């Protein structure tokens, strides 16, 4: 477990645990092992959007599912 | 074509979980290790066990024997038995696999309430309106529907969600058949729907037509042999 380091960290944090309903997640959990899947990859993209304005594409949260991981891409763009 | 569906009316015991765990490799069962959730590793276990029981059988190896890959985008697959494509797909308590000698898709999907905004920003401007014409009694069944379809599409294909949902439009029409409008150019695929389970859409991918009537349920034990 590694808690949020920032507030982009600490808001997909958010957005990551409002959308698996668990409690607590680090930014290196992998999304899929920790109850993602396809259909809450979308909702967490569409929320990304809505927060931040940022297009996620779904290839980019598959290819590295991570918290650490999807905050550096939202935050540089 | 075949499709195998495993109900889970009960989790496994720990007796059958680490029996399941005797089959597969050992990243897959450090892989299984890592679910924060018990059903997620025990949906992931079955799903590799189904397909290692079935290929097993039809080639005449050992369940252990099997070694798996997957290619680029993660599609699973067997290198020593290419001409044994196959495809799983799980959810709640359904695991649920398909079989055949060319490339296939499924997936399963419990339904729970949900806004269009999935639909309005991934699905392609068609399906969007065709679910908005759906009453309200219908909208969510008829989301998971097109999401099922859609998806058994991509995991057919094999590129899963690297590809577009808006690129191509899936249909279900009154009648029961579903409808796919492809740059074809692209090979011949078919979409069919089963209703297995009121509680959840589940959908079919395949290069031809010969879809079989209704799946086969495998058990517990069936699996454990
Ligand atoms: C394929 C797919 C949509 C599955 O979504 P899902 O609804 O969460 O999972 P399902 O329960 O329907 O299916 C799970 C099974 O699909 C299979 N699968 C995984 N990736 C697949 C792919 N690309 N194509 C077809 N099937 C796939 C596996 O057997 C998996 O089982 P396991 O995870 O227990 O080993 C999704 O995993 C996906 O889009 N993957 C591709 C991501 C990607 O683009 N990666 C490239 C990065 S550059
Ligand atoms: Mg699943
Ligand atoms: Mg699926």
């Amino acid at each position: 477990y590694v808690a949020p380091t920032n507030a982009v960290e600490s808001k997909l944090a958010e957005i990551w645990e409002r959308v698996l309903g668990v409690s607590g997640i680090g930014i290196l959990d992998n999304f899929f092992q920790i109850g993602g899947h396809a259909l809450k990859a979308m909702a967490v993209a569409a929320q990304v959007h809505r927060e931040y304005q940022v297009e996620l594409p779904l290839k980019v949260l598959f290819a590295q599912p991570t918290i650490k991981a999807l905050a550096q891409y939202v935050a540089t763009r | 074509m075949k499709i195998y569906g495993i109900y889970m009316d009960r989790p496994l015991s720990q007796e059958e979980n680490e029996r399941f765990m005797t089959f597969i490799s050992p990243e897959k069962r450090e892989k299984c290790r890592r679910f924060y959730h018990k059903e997620d590793a025990h949906r992931t276990l079955l799903g590799d066990v189904l397909v290692r029981s079935v290929i097993s059988r039809q080639y005449q190896l050992d369940k252990s024997d099997i070694r798996f890959s997957t290619q680029e985008y993660g599609k699973p697959c067997i290198p020593d038995l290419p001409d044994a494509h196959f495809n799983i797909s799980h959810s709640g308590r359904w695991v649920i696999g398909a079989f055949d000698s060319q490339p296939i898709g499924i997936d399963i999907e419990k339904t729970k309430p949900i806004s269009l905004e999935i639909a309005k920003r991934f699905f392609s401007k068609t399906e969007y309106s065709d679910l908005l014409a759906k009453d309200k009694d219908e909208q969510t069944d008829y989301f998971y529907h097109l999401w099922s379809m859609k998806e058994s599409f991509i995991k057919q294909e094999g590129k899963g969600l690297s590809l577009p949902l808006d690129s191509f439009s899936v249909r279900l029409h009154q009648d029961g058949q579903v409808s796919i409008e492809l740059p074809d150019s692209h090979s011949p695929c078919y979409i069919k729907t089963y209703e297995v389970d009121p509680g959840y859409k589940m959908a079919v991918c395949a290069a031809h037509p010969d879809f079989p009537e209704d799946i086969t349920m495998v058990s517990y034990e069936e699996l454990l042999r």
